[PDB]
């Protein structure tokens, strides 16, 4: 069967423009386990982005996350763009700073 | 709770530069192990690199694991055909009430369960003809069955209360959610409040909307990882534009002595 993911994007901490962080996007629920999960930033892939394993729930469905290291801003935007079997198009997801 | 179980995966067909089976444990909510066929060796993670361990004890969890490969990826040559599959297989431990351990052995093909370990009769069962196959494989390789009867019913209670000693500050831990309350503008005449509870351990938190003191509801709320473990959850609610600093979001999490109420900023 397959399973389409559900995509998180949250920092670690609260937003604070100027202060470090990580930004995370968070994929869920998805089957197959093939998955591809970038991080943009006004609309550019970034470069220095780390993941988890690749584990599953109860139900048996995957998860996993990616996370990077960045300095929010007033203006920058953030987003995830996750591709998938299930996907007929990849989804973009962005960043809402209050998630 | 606390369990030990072990998430399993293999896939017939991995990707170019990821294994084609790995293997993820977790002591409750943490992940404590980390194992993959392309290194084939048993990890620890995070804080438990740091644990005080028995000899030989990741040499015992990467012997574990090095079996498993082979058994799962054997499973593959049972079906037949192309595929492609995924085989994943939830195997541990808990402590029941009586502090006695509660063995777990579940296994999925493609996304859905369809076998188990049945541990009085030390057999693989269920109905469909892909369990009976694999099964019938697995309960001829050479003790096989044994080995797993002997992970379940020894080697993983055994590792539980060695990780219950040796890791309980670990395990305790209770870091409390750093909490925001934020409104954003949505359709016309509707605004988005949004509670969120940032790095918080353990998972289990509530989140719960309050309008003028009186209960509004949970909202709608999601939950996620942070790469150290930690957690995240937010729940949103929308209300009428104009009503927004009517609400309050309460917070109850074991980091925090009681109940916290959390104002709009
Ligand atoms: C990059 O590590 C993590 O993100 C992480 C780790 C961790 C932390 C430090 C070292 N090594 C593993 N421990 C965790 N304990 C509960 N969650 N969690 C996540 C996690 C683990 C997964 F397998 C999947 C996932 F989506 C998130
Ligand atoms: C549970 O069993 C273990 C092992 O025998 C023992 O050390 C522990 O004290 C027991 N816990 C109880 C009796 O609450």
């Amino acid at each position: 069967i397959q399973r389409t993911p559900k995509i998180q994007v949250y920092s670690r901490h609260p937003a604070e423009n100027g202060k470090s962080n990580f930004l995370n996007c968070y994929v869920s629920g998805f089957h197959p386990s093939d998955i591809e999960v970038d991080l943009l930033k006004n609309g550019e892939r970034i470069e220095k982005v780390e993941h988890s394993d690749l584990s599953f729930s109860k139900d048996w469905s995957f998860y996993l996350l990616y996370y990077t290291e960045f300095t929010p801003t007033e203006k920058d935007e953030y987003a995830c763009r996750v591709n998938h079997v299930t996907l007929s198009q990849p989804k973009i997801v962005k960043w809402d700073r209050d998630m | 709770h606390l369990s030990l179980l072990y998430h399993l995966t293999a896939v017939s067909s991995p990707a170019p530069g990821t294994p084609a089976f790995w293997v993820s444990g977790w002591l409750g909510p943490q992940q404590y192990l980390s194992y993959n066929s392309l290194r084939g060796e048993a990890e620890p993670c995070g804080a438990w690199v740091w644990e005080n361990q028995v000899s030989w004890y990741w040499e015992k969890e990467t012997t574990d694991l090095r079996i498993k490969e082979k058994l799962f990826l054997e499973a593959f040559k049972a079906l037949g055909g192309k595929g492609p599959y995924t085989l994943q297989g939830l195997l541990g431990c808990e402590l029941g009430p009586d502090n006695t351990s509660v063995p777990t052995a579940k296994f999925a093909l493609n996304g859905e369960e369809f076998m188990n370990f049945d541990l009085k009769q030390g057999t693989w069962g269920g109905d469909w003809p892909e369990a009976l196959a694999i099964s019938q494989r697995w309960q001829q390789q050479d003790k096989a069955a044994n080995k797993e009867l002997t992970f379940l019913l020894f080697s993983c209670p055994h590792r539980l209360r060695e990780h219950l000693e040796r890791g309980r500050g670990n395990l305790e831990w209770k870091e409390p959610p750093s909490m925001r309350l934020k409104a954003r503008p949505s359709s016309p005449g509707f605004s988005v409040l949004t509670c969120s509870a940032f790095s918080f351990y353990p998972p289990e938190l509530q989140l719960r909307f309050l309008r003028n003191g009186l209960a509004a509801g949970t909202g709608q709320g999601d939950f996620g990882p942070n790469s150290d473990g930690s957690f995240h959850a937010s729940s949103s609610l929308t209300v009428k534009s104009g009503d927004e600093h009517h609400y309050c979001c309460i917070v109850q999490h074991a980091g925090l002595a009681q109940p916290l109420r959390v104002e709009l900023e």
